[PDB]
DNA sequence: ATCGAGAATCCCGGTGCCGAGGCCGCTCAATTGGTCGTAGACAGCTCTAGCACCGCTTAAACGCACGTACGCGCTGTCCCCCGCGTTTTAACCGCCAAGGGGATTACTCCCTAGTCTCCAGGCTCGAGCTCAATTGGTCGTAGACAGCTCTAGCACCGCTTAAACGCACGTACGCGCTGTCCCCCGCGTTTTAACCGCCAAGGGGATTACTCCCTAGTCTCCAGGCACGTGTCAGATATATACATCCGAT
DNA sequence: ATCGGATGTATATATCTGACACGTGCCTGGAGACTAGGGAGTAATCCCCTTGGCGGTTAAAACGCGGGGGACAGCGCGTACGTGCGTTTAAGCGGTGCTAGAGCTGTCTACGACCAATTGAGCTCGAGCCTGGAGACTAGGGAGTAATCCCCTTGGCGGTTAAAACGCGGGGGACAGCGCGTACGTGCGTTTAAGCGGTGCTAGAGCTGTCTACGACCAATTGAGCGGCCTCGGCACCGGGATTCTCGAT
């Protein structure tokens, strides 16, 4: 599933970052350090939805995860 | 479910009475306010503790502006917090 | 009579003071520090809508967005520097192209 | 007609600076989002917000370490991004 | 230094008298000026012993002096 | 006041720059050349004095000078 | 002049890893600091959870959720070990 | 002591006190301060051996900051736990990146 | 007065060579100095606040480790 | 006469500052630097010993990491000297600036 | 394509000077090239005098001083007086 | 204009602009260009008056390059002034060495 | 190529009477060559690093002027 | 009809002081100038009034070198120039 | 050294024309008329560093013969080499072209903003409700004062390790060239995400009983902190040990 | 890359000494039973409602292939800056001693926040509008990419004033030599700058507190440089006058 990242997504978030040219190998680094971002911030997330005895993934259990990572998101209150 | 959504709206009637709001950014909104009130009252706990107090003061919440917020906007804070408490008080 | 007319404020003195209450934050919270708390709220929500609402006139929409949002804290050194951890959802980011990459 | 090699990639770079609409996918990012969950707890469902929030929270993560890999391979006097530029980005950052 | 420091001094102060009354000098300005009088001076002596050296002499004479003046521009 | 340049000091002032013999006559011409040197450098440090509104003129007027010369 | 700390603690525990070394006061000071940092980080995410979900009671349970959002991987897994085992015995 | 009901060595008794006085919490369970403790014994006994294990192979019977700074950083876990953290008088770590030297 | 002057050259090559650093530039140890300046200029501010917080006269270790810690340079050994 | 080659010395004074942990400013100036700086936001103030040499401990720490992403830097830029815009850069990537 | 010159002041100056003399191309670019060269002569040890006493503004008082520098004798004494008679008519 | 106010013939304006824009100082005085633009004047003036007399020495109306290097160089102090100057098509001033002579 | 041969025999000589020169010696021609190719050099060096800071082809007059006034040679009437 | 040694010399110092025209042939230096720069930067255009500026430059250098020349050829009880005059004029000037 | 007599040459009398120069239109833009705060600037006051102004003193630098040998100067020539007429060869030059790419402008294209039109999104008036304002008693937390001994601050000084400054200099950084991969742009084909609709049911949220777990009050006697004395490991000191680096040679 | 000598780091080491962490004793306060009260965590239980699911359509984006220009990474070379060391200062520092301000600890006591009702009051949701806004479409514009055309190069065909060279002879450059004026090392007398000191003091630099001069911002304006059109002392030129030089002269 990590394939579904495409190429031309990451592309768009390096220009939204300001970037004007691109190595090929950019695009799987990329893809793996999303990976573990997202392993790091779900983990928590869902220990949150588990200690509410619930089983579906809220929003705050995101945000707080985001918050207890130092990532603080506005917005999703 | 409790927000900060009329009172922000106030606020913005009084410094752009024909301005209006979208319902993402007043979120963004109660987040911040949200925020910044966890931020002061929490270094405000941490002030009572540290020096053995059990009562937060208006003292402790005007040094936690002053940690927390950096210049210009920590002198303006403190001012609208003075002014805020000697109108309350009389 | 309320709380917050009495101290000339808009933001609720009451429900700050109640939260404070029950946020265990002490044992006990004093009848000064739900103003002045509130009061602080009060003038960052104001600065923070000043400039919004500036960024707003400036791309001639009567409504804040977030991009607005994004625009006022970023632009402004000291709010950025308060909000420095802070993902503004929908809010984009401040055009920059580093000059060397310019032909 | 033909642009030269960095003008289209200029126009982008505005073009994508200026707006904040999300630059994901929706469904593939939400079928990632899924499987790394189900390596952490069986059955989980995600509400819609959820999976908004977590797409603005990695894609707010990515374009700021990509401004990070920039100012690196600027850096290096370079003008395009290399992985190595991404491992120092990450690695001053703490990650 | 091998100008004696005090009738340097003196005559410092007269010329200085003539430009302006009432002055006054600090130490250092007076040892300031005396390290720019001297390092002229060698200058100008080296340039002088040249332009003797020059005739298919070995004496430097106030001619010497004059050319190698005028070829410096003063 | 010029004559307290004395002999023997511009001789030692010419043997330092490598001179082996001195004309007799040497000695008033030095003394001229050092005087008009005098004059050029310390009418420039007397004009900054003035300017920085002094009546002591300093190390670093002096250097001024000698840089603008 | 009465001021608690956890030297004779962490001097035990010493004793038990390793029987025949001591410890200098600084590193005693350094421990300290380190037991008061994770007690405050643990005690503290309990607290935040328990209110996240609307309950009063700091348990068992918000403990160990804390230690496993703040301790990385195998740690998270020993302390969750140690932690079980002891409140198995003690209620017991 | 309940320290010793549950067969640990920090004072599970003194950790609950400072969980009532501490303002976390309204109410605390009778079992939190027993995992709580033993968390903290657990990684103070972690630590401790690493350190020893450091101290040791430095030929030294007594512990120091510098060898609590050699175990902390050369474990990967104790140093993402502590990522942020000063350990005074501990020093660094010997590392010299390779295209430097000779 | 200009106490900033105390960092010497040779004491920033020291924390260089402690970062494993081989050269240094000239301009280096200037930047530095301002770097470190605005450093402690940022720790002091918050250390004396607690310390006028506290009504007290004399800053304590526990002020800078407070200091410290709210900044996230949390700081062991001086509690 | 005896001369070792330009980064033989470093290298050793390198491995001797990262084998040991003595405090690399000098105290006295140090603590005036302190002192004058807090007494640029309050007059009169006094120091306990230890808090001086708390912020001294703090100091010497974050200069020592600074330069260590300084120096990573450098060698990303194919360099072996440090120079201020690497400084710039670590600084701007941690956040500071 | 504009580019501005002395010469219409230099040639006020001249029919002030010599009512029926003229001056040829060549002059009038040699007239131009002392104009900009004494300009910045004593533009420059005005700032310099201004930097040398901590001061950030020009006035006729560095004016004036540089002028003393620059001009020998007679020519500066001159000069000067022609300057402070125009700033005091200015001024009026 | 300033320059009529001042009663001059050089552009005390254009002075004062080039001033502001020449990143001299961060500021200019009020009299600074007005006393620049009479020295200019004055030391125009005395050059132009010189080469004047020399071009009628020379039974020539128009001054040229020639008039200039004379009158600069028979002048001690405008001599001193321009000392390191080049006066293009100026040539020099006719000069033998008496040794040189029949 | 071999252009300072350019700088000719007569050409040394015209100069050195402008000068109020009456006697040359043979050796004096190779000399002046020399001398004047420095200074050329010196002149023309300068003269185009001015071209290359303004990231112009073309060595205009100014660019000369600049060179000389900084080498203390200052030319007037080509501004 | 022969005039003596110096007094053709003395009428091409007066003709030569009397004029401005310049006095190195215009195109053999230019291509002086152009070789020059060529050894700095290759495929170098120069404006004319460049060439000339420089051209202007290097007389009224030689000139005055030439100038002082002569007066140290004098001093010598000379009224030939030699290398070593030459020498001393620079020398003295600074340029060497 | 200067008298004359003849001659190449520079300067004066008078002239063609002539191209650079003096004079006029214009527009437009640098120049200037008011205006506002704003910080840079002027003006006063201190006071002490350091400048000044002099009373011995003394010892080394300065001054007066001195005579005396060294270098300046002045001719006397020999030989070299350099000015001057003359001619001839030729590269400088008159004047014209030529391509020779290079060049700021004009043809051409999509981009970004302008203008205008029908809606998704919140504004506005009307009722139930948990929460906010009152004030009395109270019980305790904090504000304030007295005292102390704890410790931070100020001052002298040996000596010495460290800091500061100068000399090479060679390992380094920075810049120009260039071979070449390699990534940007464009377009055609294929998925595959977006959209819209409809349903399911499994899990989140509200409701009510209760009982087990947490708290409140309080005595104690035992673990834990404050000293305390001390004996073992750390700091130190010269041995001397083998490990690193520099400078020739295979 | 390997191998020795020669110095030059650290590392191991036996010996000595001293500081401090550990076992011990003592004090006091708090952790643990202990009981009862009450309050929230469990457990259904019930509803509803939100995202999996599917299905179908659709249409916009990801792939892939290709073209081709442009950044990367050596590679080498210039120059020049931090280093290593040496030598000479400079303040750190550990000591030692004084000395007084504040952290702390304790006592006392008016101030004030917490419950407890108690009212009622602002928020908040529902129903009902609506009116700026998203965008749909479209038109001027800002841009490059060539592209015809002027600004600095490069033949060319001689024309032709001048350089190369002879050579030819005549005027210096330099060596010899000599004659003599004159600096200079010695010697002895002197006399004054350096040094120290002691006292009297004008202003340099700093601190402070107001004060006004101009960098802009509009906003309106005439002086002049580009451009073009008459116009005249000057440049080249011829004729002639008066000269500067070279014999001829002792």
């Amino acid at each position: 599933n990590i394939q579904g990242i495409t190429k031309p997504a990451i592309r768009r978030l390096a220009r939204r970052g300001g970037v004007k040219r691109i190595s090929g190998l950019i695009y799987e680094e990329t893809r793996g350090v999303l990976k573990v971002f997202l392993e790091n911030v779900i983990r928590d997330a869902v220990t949150y939805t588990e200690h509410a005895k619930r089983k579906t993934v809220t929003a705050m259990d995101v945000v707080y995860a985001l918050k207890r990572q130092g990532r603080t998101l506005y917005g999703f209150g | 479910k409790e927000s900060y959504s009329i009172y922000v709206y106030k606020v913005l009637k009084q410094v752009h009475p024909d301005t209006g709001i979208s319902s993402k950014a007043m979120g963004i909104m109660n987040s911040f306010v949200n925020d910044i009130f966890e931020r002061i009252a929490g270094e405000a706990s941490r002030l009572a503790h540290y020096n053995k107090r059990s009562t937060i003061t208006s003292r402790e919440i005007q040094t936690a502006v002053r940690l927390l917020l950096p210049g210009e906007l920590a002198k303006h804070a403190v001012s609208e917090g003075t002014k805020a408490v000697t109108k309350y008080t009389s | 009579k309320t709380r917050s007319s009495r101290a000339g404020l808009q933001f609720p003195v009451g429900r700050v003071h109640r939260l404070l209450r029950k946020g265990n934050y002490s044992e006990r919270v004093g009848a000064g520090a739900p103003v002045y708390l509130a009061a602080v709220l009060e003038y960052l929500t104001a600065e923070i809508l000043e400039l919004a609402g500036n960024a707003a006139r400036d791309n001639k929409k009567t409504r804040i967005i977030p991009r607005h949002l994004q625009l006022a804290i970023r632009n402004d050194e000291e709010l950025n520097k308060l909000l420095g951890r802070v993902t503004i959802a929908q809010g984009g980011v401040l055009p920059n192209i580093q000059a060397v990459l310019l032909p | 007609h033909r642009y030269r090699p960095g003008t289209v990639a200029l126009r982008e770079i505005r073009r994508y600076q200026k707006s904040t609409e999300l630059l994901i996918r929706k469904l593939p990012f939400q079928r990632l989002v899924r499987e790394i969950a189900q390596d952490f707890k069986t059955d989980l469902r995600f509400q819609s917000s959820a999976v908004m929030a977590l797409q603005e929270a990695c894609e707010a993560y990515l374009v700021g370490l990509f401004e990070d890999t920039n100012l690196c391979a600027i850096h290096a006097k370079r003008v395009t991004i290399m992985p190595k530029d991404i491992q120092l980005a990450r690695r001053i950052r703490g990650e | 230094l091998l100008i004696r420091k005090l009738p340097f001094q003196r005559l410092v102060r007269e010329i200085a008298q003539d430009f302006k009354t009432d002055l006054r000098f600090q130490s250092s300005a007076v040892m300031a000026l005396q390290e720019a009088c001297e390092a002229y001076l060698v200058g100008l002596f080296e340039d002088t012993n040249l332009c003797a050296i020059h005739a298919k002499r070995v004496t430097i004479m106030p001619k010497d002096i004059q050319l190698a003046r005028r070829i410096r521009g003063e």
